[PDB]
């Protein structure tokens, strides 16, 4: 169950621990160095980005 | 050489995906070594097929190239061992990995379809061309490794 968690807060793009994450309105997040979705391709305005904090910290509670 | 193929090999190499051998070159790790099992209940099966990929500079920006080693009549790929396969261009996003594309080309043998010369065999008479698919694959695809 752990490694599912680690693999859901991992950026698709560098496969490394979100770093700064900032998400999606379709649910999916990206290291903030690292920015239409890349993962599930539903567009999304350019300033719809929302950082996101909770995940940053389950990052952070994970290793 | 990007951490990400870094962790990408690590990766295939520990989770190897189902009928597909996929191993990088001891010389150069941008390039791979890979053996796509024919599937079951297909043409191709009882076949091992070889297949060469490499992962361009720009990559994961820019999808890795891929071509069939192995001799394989498939209306999917031409003479020259090029697939088509969207994901290989218009398609292709840094999301996508390589296991993608493994999977990708792995169901490509599954799900043949016609609609060159080959696409024609398989259109105009396609119990033939499967014919022709099973005695390419006797003949290029077994005991070839
Ligand atoms: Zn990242
Ligand atoms: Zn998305």
């Amino acid at each position: 169950i752990l490694l599912n968690v680690k693999e859901e807060v991992t950026c698709p793009i560098c496969l490394e621990l979100l770093t700064e994450p900032l998400s999606l309105h379709c649910g999916h997040s990206f290291c903030q160095a690292c920015i239409s979705c890349p993962v599930c391709r539903i567009s999304y305005q350019p300033e719809n980005i929302q950082p996101n904090r909770h995940v940053a910290n389950i990052v952070e509670k994970l290793r | 050489l990007p951490r990400r193929i870094i962790k990408e090999t690590q990766r295939l190499l520990a989770e190897p995906v189902p009928g597909i051998k996929a191993e990088p070159d001891e010389s150069n790790a941008r390039y791979f070594h890979v053996v796509i099992a024919g599937p079951q209940d297909s043409p191709f099966e009882g076949g091992t097929f070889k297949l060469e990929l490499f992962l361009p500079e720009e990559y994961p920006m820019a999808a890795p190239k891929v071509r069939f080693m192995t001799k394989i009549y498939h209306p999917n790929v031409d003479k020259l061992g090029r697939i088509c396969l969207d994901i290989l261009k218009d398609k292709w996003s840094p999301a996508l990995q390589i296991r993608t594309v493994l999977l990708s080309i792995q169901a490509l043998l599954s799900a043949p379809n016609p609609d060159n010369d080959v696409a024609e065999q398989w259109k105009t008479n396609e119990a033939q061309a499967i014919e022709t698919a099973r005695a390419w694959t006797r003949l290029y695809a077994m005991n070839n490794i």
